[PDB]
């Protein structure tokens, strides 16, 4: 194993956190310069993104920073939804500072404390900078807009973005207060055109039943369930596979017929025009529910059947061992529509009022498949939002403030405390300073400038890197949500002084 | 040793095929026609300007031979 | 830094810019063919660089971005895809310029396709617009086109039949986009190029039938994603393999199910059925098809799945994996079903008329030999494409790198209108477009700085009174001897390299 | 040992009437050729399990599509049961030979 | 063979000394850095002491193998000061060196080492308080069960674990005689609930088997009736075939299970409990069947479950169905199918106050990786107080103890002279490094810090007070509430005299040609 202390470690945490920290913000924001990913092991492949969480799964790294930040690059993805590269690089923007004050010889225990204190004063810079947006309908739907775009933007797709953009923000109109994505039904589908989505109030089902099983059940009667036809399963009345002579063929296979024609007459005693199975709807039953007027369907959408049971009002009937208890989904009509190039069953008027369903119409699946996973972390966001109805003031309008207001603490504390927290209130200067890096415009004017603004304070206003120039943060469109920016100053602002944390290192390879 | 030295020997083995006369000449020739124009090609002129007032010339080199 | 990327960016721009010039000595045919080695070891030569650059090629990054450089020009126009071959270099010498200028790629890119926007305009107001509703307006100009073009032979025989062809999938009068989608096509070995046809309903591969009748009429088309044979609980038998005794009782199931899935085909019914490869397939029973075909149903075997998509498309023969699934639902409906196997060799199932959705046109290719069967395959699909070339972009232009001539002067002017910082982008933007006739100029032979300069003149004056016109090489009015080509040709070269540029910039 | 030849019988077992079949399978195909000459001139009954049966003609047809199943199906099998045994036969060979050696 | 020189060879052991030393010097203590872990499977590791890191970081050097043998002990008795020998070995064996280097005897100074030890011992001796008490120590306790839990996974200190393991301590303290063992006690984890869902159990507690829920799940009395064989129709946790004749044989079938519920649960039952653990997992159907038919019974056991659950009860497990016997199944004071974790089925707790020689203190976390990084924290101080169950002595150190037991060594040394003078001179510098070593460690001049004590020192001797660990503004070991088992620092003080003794074991440098080969 091999011992590694402060001064192998750091240089070590440097050079992946840091120039990975580089690859990051190399592509970062709208101007975010691409990078190609280099394939590594497998063809040369190229690829491009804006994205470094697919810079952090090409290359493999035994930077233990960059291992480590993998997850902390992911975690504000997964989690807070945009800000993936947002907090890569943020503790890239710290290391660094930390850079020349380890090399001012200085303690962590003496950087972590300026830093991790001065947090709160860009926290509490960030907690005004906490602008409440959704509190009025029109800023809801401004919020919703001004949110849902900017997660997806720098997620390398704004295209038809647009179109889903409102679709979803349309969706989680909706959940007015509550944030339900169960709600909202997600159908991502290719098919259709570019936009082509739709979104179905109501739940949707995607399957063909066709003409042949009900595709049309006006004051439906979703009744959820489980039921088995083969598999059979519980409050199953039937007789396993034996053989006692040669004639046992015949009595296994009677045992099961009689419980499917019983079953479905316990489907047919709810009253439901619509058999909902999660499982699969043999012939004789599905012949048997096309003979009530029963909707059969079989292995319906399995995250949908209980987003439809929740949706249409619905309830399972726990594997199938209801003869009546089980609560039926209602929706005002069922009808198979084709969106796309499928027949979908769109269930409409369901019992929510808050409930959804989203199409996502892709022109190709390479259309399709990255929307709705940037699109995700808008809705997130959105939830978030939709939970605390905010925004911030970015562009470095809060950044510049919060580096202020610790600049300001970096100027009131400033023991060794505050040598550390000017450091740290540069990185929140730095950001700034990359986005217009990414643009190919002055930083140091600029920023400068948005400092020579938030020196005074600007809660105004920030560099606008689709302009080139400064321009405003009242919402401007700029302006981000407070729950991206607080969470994105949030995780890295640990890592750094975690990193900071391993001088010992002891690595057994 | 060369796909040109190849295609040459095709080239009279073309003529061959016609007839084995002149085979050994266009041959020779086309070393003559290269060495002629790679000169000018060397100088100051271009590949395609120059076989211009070649093929046109083998045009009028015929008109007399039909003449 | 990004210095690192620009290094690595510059590498790729080292890589890219002289492959772009490997072309730019094939540009035209007056520019020359290029002898390649390959893995054989053996020489191959080519005017063409989308060949080039597929055909040996290094998997650098830069030089992998140029093959679809030209191979969405491949796919864009079908045409002109040395021209977007050699609008790639300039720029990248353009680029890399204001990259030694520092100007930042983003700037550099975010200059262009605005400036691109700009450029095409007038490139699209030197440009005449033909009729595309007229079949022999385009059957003259595409031809003229193709007179521009080397192949004519066929072509001439074939403009006709692409342009029919065409027309056939012309339905509106814009012409649409005249997709190749609509179109099949096919080879027979014998025949002759006479005897290339446009048929309007498939040709298939072959046909397949047992007892199955030679040509049904009105023919339902079937088609098997089901398997015919037995259930393979052994082998391929429904048997399993132990005695003699016991599998034999179950050698009859085997029977039995394969024929009765049989007897289902013709019980929901079928004129015609598709069949696919049997490796397409698990498997198929022939005792089945056997006595499938004993049923008298006409039949093909062994046809391409994704084929099967371009029949379920075309004449509407729906994919069919079920015995339900034939009606007449997913059977296309095919009014003469039958193989030609006649003027020479070759056998093919010709549907002649069907239930089909647009209008299906499949094109016989036949030919003297397989040979004289591959000219005219480009000789239709250069047809085909410089027509989904100018139908699809209706207004045409003069071919030769003239419109280049003509559109560099002005953006370098409106570069200098547009002024601002990136005026010298878009006058870098601007300064790309001479270096495609330029070299051009040299691959008929002139002096293109000397050329260039005049028809810039030239292009200053009429802004096309001239242009270097491909048997000329030269200034002299190319409208006058018809060089010509769609505007597609030169606008769907343009996106490519400057996005791809565009891309390259930000590109680490 | 007794894991050798318990494999290779079963193994020469289906390998030989799998080969009666290949006799059968020229029949199987001159069957559709004899059967196919007969309009019904000459009674045929399929010969088809212990109950010779009056039968028909596309009877005896489909039956001769289906009597090729025979050789179809039972040389098909075999050739698992071939490798199936053999393989098996051949595992269990120096195993145990080695040992009551060693 | 190659034999090399003691000196030679005592640059390799100083050599060693260093960094192993070094590691703690800056991870001594919060005011410490983390140690991380990178593994031959390349896997990053944050690790603690000296035993976590220094058994994972793989041992070179005959110092290095010697350090995990030594380094063992002091967390297995004391559960800390494991950091402090490493650094404590080094330092004043890296000055044997220079002393060495003057050209001193390892031989002669080394006695004075053991010898300054003693009368350091006896200054620590002297040092804090002698005592400590049942609700006494809860608050030292509290002070560490602060600290400990204020260290590792949390700095928060949630009492729950800080008076939840002096529990199962407090259980067994008394228990074993003023003693306790951490299998007598012990850590749980399982999660489904955060570090903030915890436990004590005084006893064990297992995911009680169900194979339905309406099927009732009922748990009662206080006892478990613990069983190697069925409560339910038995089956070897693996695949077994379940045929029956005709149509209606299946219907007699389960009869066979109802009866033999019953006819189990008869028969275990007024043996005790109804509850039985069967190392027998079975089937579904029977297992609900009996939870239908009554009594639940623990299906899918380890081996080492029906066993863990008997010794803890101090009875056996009823191996043989034919066979039970009361003390077979088990002696519990409470035995409670409860909640276990947010995520999953109820917990079978079987607390144990029939016969429980374990007490074991149950943890839920988040993640593994907290749940873990407490379960690493608690065993610290599990086993202070396992020192002060035994001798409730604690002293006041780290900035108070080390110049102070330096200080008067410093002034034996003088006393005493010759060999031990430059011993005890050595010995002291040593211990005076690491309160230095922290402010190393720390923020702070690690000089001026032993200077500042220092000065205290020259004030007042083993001061309440102290540097600080905490960092904070007051340096002291009261109100620092930084302390230690006088069993601790002592035991601590004897290891790394011990080793770098160890070193000077008796001659032989010579190897055949294999030493380290």
């Amino acid at each position: 194993a091999d011992e590694e202390r402060a001064e192998t470690a750091r240089l070590t945490s440097f050079i992946g956190a840091i120039a990975i920290g580089d690859l990051v913000k190399s592509t970062l924001g709208p101007k975010g310069m691409d990078k190609i990913l280099l394939s590594s092991g497998r063809d040369a492949s190229l690829m491009v993104t804006n994205d470094g969480a697919t810079i952090l799964k090409n290359i493999g790294v035994d930077n233990p920073a960059a291992k480590v930040l993998v997850d902390m690059s992911r975690v504000q993805d997964d989690e807070v939804g945009d800000g993936t590269t947002s907090v890569t690089v943020l503790a890239a923007e710290l290391l660094r500072e930390a850079e020349s004050l380890i090399a001012k010889k200085i303690h962590p225990q003496t950087i972590i404390a300026g830093w991790r204190e001065a947090t709160k004063a860009a926290r509490e810079a960030l907690l005004s900078s906490a602008v409440d947006h959704g509190s009025d309908e029109v800023k809801f739907r401004q919020d919703l807009m001004n949110i849902a775009g900017t997660t997806l933007s720098s997620k390398l797709l704004t295209h038809h973005k647009d179109h889903f953009t409102k679709l979803a923000v349309e969706a989680v109109l909706r959940l007015k207060g509550s944030g339900n994505l169960e709600a909202i039904h997600i159908i991502k589908k290719l098919g259709g055109s570019l936009a082509d989505s739709y979104l179905d109030e109501g739940f949707l089902l995607d399957k063909k039943i066709g003409v042949n099983q009900p595709k049309r059940i006006e004051n439906a009667k979703i009744l959820i369930a489980n039921t088995g036809m083969d598999t059979d399963k519980i409050k199953i009345f039937g007789s396993r596979v034996r053989v006692d002579s040669t004639a046992k063929v015949a009595e296994i296979e009677h045992a099961e017929k009689e419980k499917m024609k019983e079953k479905v007459e316990r489907i047919l005693k709810h009253g439901i025009n619509c058999f909902i199975n999660r499982q699969l709807i043999y012939n004789y039953p599905e012949q048997l529910f096309g003979a009530a007027g029963v909707m059969a369907i079989e292995h319906a959408d399995f995250a949908g059947v209980e987003r439809l049971a929740l949706v249409t009002g619905g309830e399972i009937a726990s594997t199938f061992d209801h003869p009546e208890l089980v609560k039926l989904g209602s929706c005002k009509l069922i009808e198979e529509v084709m969106i796309g190039e499928d027949k979908l069953i769109h269930f409409s008027g369901v019992a929510l009022g808050e409930a959804c369903t989203i199409v996502l119409r892709g022109a190709t699946q390479q259309i399709l498949d990255e929307a709705e996973r940037s699109l995700h972390d808008a809705l997130c966001v959105l939830a978030q939002t939709v939970k605390d109805s905010r925004t911030v003031y970015g562009g470095g309008c809060s950044e510049m403030l919060m580096a202020h207001a610790v600049t300001q603490l970096a100027n009131r504390t400033p023991g060794k405390e505050a040598v550390a927290m000017e450091s740290y209130a540069k990185a929140l200067r730095m950001l700034p300073t990359i986005i217009a890096d990414n643009a190919g415009y002055d930083s140091a004017d600029l920023v400068a400038q948005l400092r020579a603004a938030h020196s005074e304070g600007n809660t105004t206003a920030g560099l606008d890197m689709r302009e080139g120039t400064i321009g405003d943060m009242a919402i401007l469109g700029i302006t981000e949500s407070f729950q991206v920016k607080r969470q994105v100053l949030l995780s890295a602002a640990e890592a750094a002084e975690v990193i900071l944390r391993v001088d010992n290192i002891i690595k057994a390879a | 040793e060369h796909p040109a030295a190849k295609v040459l020997c095709e080239l009279a083995d073309l003529q061959d095929k016609e007839v084995g006369d002149g085979t050994t000449s266009v041959v020779i020739i086309a070393a003559e026609l290269l060495k002629n124009a790679d000169e000018l090609v060397k100088q100051k002129i271009h590949p395609t300007s120059v076989i211009s007032g070649y093929r046109l010339a083998c045009k009028e080199a015929v008109r007399y031979i039909n003449e | 830094d990004r210095d690192k990327p620009a290094q690595i960016r510059f590498s790729n721009i080292s890589a890219a810019k002289a492959v772009a010039d490997a072309i730019r000595t094939s540009l035209g045919p007056k520019g020359m063919d290029k002898m390649i080695q390959d893995g054989k070891g053996d020489v191959t030569i080519t005017n063409d660089g989308a060949t080039i650059l597929k055909q040996m090629q290094v998997l650098h990054p830069a030089a992998r971005m140029l093959v679809e450089l030209s191979k969405a020009q491949d796919i864009e126009a079908g045409d002109g895809t040395t021209s977007v071959v050699i609008i790639a270099g300039s720029l990248l010498d353009s680029c890399t310029k204001l990259l030694q200028k520092g100007i930042h790629p983003t700037i550099i890119s975010e200059s262009f396709q605005k400036a691109l926007e700009k450029g095409i305009e007038i490139l699209t107001d030197m440009s005449r617009p033909v009729e595309l509703s007229d079949r022999e307006t385009l059957l003259n100009s595409a031809t003229t086109s193709l007179n521009s073009k080397v192949v004519s032979q066929y072509s001439s025989l074939l403009s006709p039949m692409s342009v029919n062809a065409v027309m056939k999938v012309i339905d509106p009068a814009t012409a649409t986009s005249v997709d190749l989608r609509d179109i099949k096509i096919v080879k027979k070995l014998g025949g002759t190029i006479d005897d290339c046809e446009l048929v309007e309903g498939l040709v298939l591969t072959q046909k397949v039938s047992n007892s199955g009748i030679t040509r049904v009429e009105k023919a339902k088309i079937g088609l098997i994603q089901f398997c015919l044979s037995a259930p393979k609980t052994d082998m391929d038998n429904q048997i399993v393999v132990s005695d003699y005794a016991q599998m034999d009782r179950v050698l009859r199931e085997e029977r039995a199910y394969i024929l009765n899935l049989v007897k289902q085909i013709k019980k929901t019914g079928c004129n015609v059925l598709l069949i696919q490869k049997s490796i397409l397939r698990d498997a198929l029973s022939d005792l089945a098809l056997h006595f499938l075909n004993k049923m008298k149903i006409m039949v093909i075997k062994d046809i391409e799945r994704e084929d099967i998509e371009f029949i379920c498309k075309t004449i509407g023969t729906k994919p069919v994996a079920h015995i339900d699934q034939f009606t007449a639902d997913m059977l296309g409906s095919a009014e003469l079903a039958e193989e030609v196997n006649l003027n020479g060799s070759g056998k093919l199932l010709k549907i002649t008329g069907c239930a089909s959705p647009g209008k299906t046109v499949t094109i016989v290719v036949r030919g003297s030999n397989k040979l004289v069967i591959e000219e005219a395959e480009r000789s239709i699909h250069d047809a085909l494409c410089v027509i989904r070339c100018l139908v699809k972009k209706r207004a045409l232009i003069a071919g030769g790198g003239a419109p280049e001539i003509e559109l560099a002067l002005r953006l370098t002017e409106y570069s200098r209108t547009l002024s601002g910082m990136e005026s010298y982008c878009v006058r870098a933007f601007a300064d790309a477009m001479e270096v495609i006739p330029s070299t051009l100029a040299e691959n008929a032979g002139l002096n293109p700085i000397s050329t260039v300069t005049e028809l810039r003149n030239r292009h200053a004056q009429g802004e096309k009174t001239a242009g270097i016109n491909v048997r000329k090489g030269g200034i002299s009015n190319i409208l006058e001897e018809l060089v010509v080509q769609p505007l597609l040709v030169s606008v769907s070269a343009l996106t490519l390299a400057t996005e791809t540029v565009r891309s390259i910039l930000k590109i680490d | 040992v007794e894991k050798y030849q318990q494999l290779q019988k079963d193994l020469s077992k289906s390998m030989s009437g799998r080969q009666k079949l290949e006799a059968q399978l020229t029949e199987n195909n001159i069957v559709k050729e004899e059967l196919a000459l007969l309009d019904g001139s000459n009674v045929v009954f399929k010969l088809l399990g212990p109950v010779l049966v009056k039968q028909e003609l596309g009877e005896a047809r489909a039956t001769v599509g289906k009597r090729l199943d025979y050789i179809t199906a039972e040389i098909k099998r075999y050739e698992s049961q071939l490798r199936d045994l053999e393989r098996q036969s051949e595992q269990q060979r120096e195993t145990l030979a080695q040992l009551q050696q060693e | 063979k190659s034999r090399l020189m003691g000196l030679e060879a005592l640059k390799s052991h100083i050599m060693a000394a260093k960094a192993v030393a070094n590691t703690m010097r800056t991870s001594l203590g919060p005011n410490g850095l983390d140690k991380m872990m990178v593994d031959k499977d390349g896997d990053v590791t944050v690790t603690n002491d000296g035993a976590t890191i220094l058994s994972m970081m793989d041992v070179d050097h005959q110092i290095a193998k010697l350090m995990v043998e030594l380094s063992k002990s002091q967390d297995d008795e004391i559960g800390d000061g494991t950091t402090g020998v490493v650094v404590l070995a080094g330092a004043l064996l890296e000055e044997a060196e220079q002393l060495l280097d003057r050209g001193i005897h390892p031989i002669r100074i080394a006695d004075g080492y053991e010898q300054a030890a003693r009368v350091a011992i006896e200054h620590l001796d002297k040092i804090s308080d002698s005592v400590l008490v049942d609700i006494k120590d809860t608050e030292p306790l509290i002070q560490t069960a602060k600290t400990t839990l204020g260290s590792k996974v949390v700095n928060s200190c949630h009492r729950q674990m800080a008076e939840i393991a002096v529990n199962a301590v407090l259980t067994v303290a008394d228990m074993e005689r003023r003693d306790v063992d951490f299998e007598l006690i012990k850590v749980e984890g399982k999660v489904g609930g955060r570090l903030e869902d915890t436990k004590l159990i005084k006893g064990v507690i297992v995911d009680k088997d169900f194979s339905h829920p309406q099927m009732p799940k009922k748990v009662e009395d206080a006892k478990i009736a613990i069983l190697t064989c069925p409560f339910e129709p038995p089956k070897p946790k693996t695949k077994h075939k379940l045929d029956v004749t005709s149509v209606e044989d299946y219907k007699a079938l389960q009869k066979y299970e109802k009866e033999k519920f019953e006819e189990m649960i008869q028969q275990i039952k007024e043996t005790g409990a109804n509850l039985a653990i069967c190392q027998w997992g079975f089937d579904d159907e029977a297992n609900h069947l009996l939870l239908q038919n009554n009594l639940p019974a623990v299906r899918w056991v380890g081996g080492p479950e029906i066993e863990l659950i008997a010794i803890a009860t101090g009875g056996r497990i009823v191996p043989r169905f034919s066979e039970l016997t009361a003390e077979k199944l088990g002696f519990a004071g409470l035995v409670q199918e409860i909640s276990f974790g947010t995520t999953k089925d109820k917990m079978l707790v079987i607390e144990q106050c029939k016969n429980s020689r374990a007490v074991t203190i149950f943890i839920r976390g988040g993640n593994k990786m907290i749940i873990e990084e407490a379960k690493r924290s608690l065993h610290d101080a599990l086993c202070v107080i396992r020192n002060l169950i035994r001798d409730n002595r604690v002293v006041y150190g780290g900035g108070a103890a080390e110049i102070s037991c330096a200080l008067a060594v410093s002034q034996e040394a003088d006393k005493c002279p010759t060999l031990e003078q430059y011993a005890m001179r050595a010995f002291a510098d040593a211990l005076e490094v690491i309160p230095m070593a922290l402010s190393e460690n720390s923020g702070m001049n690690p000089i001026q810090t032993m200077t500042e004590v220092r000065a205290r020192q020259v004030k007042e001797m083993n001061p309440a007070l102290g540097i600080d660990c905490l960092h904070k503004g007051t340096n002291d070991m009261k109100q620092q509430h930084v302390i230690e088992t006088l069993i601790g620092k002592k035991q601590q003080i004897s290891l790394a005299t011990q080793m770098v003794r160890m070193i000077l074991k008796i001659d032989d440098i010579r190897k055949p040609g294999e030493s380290e080969e």
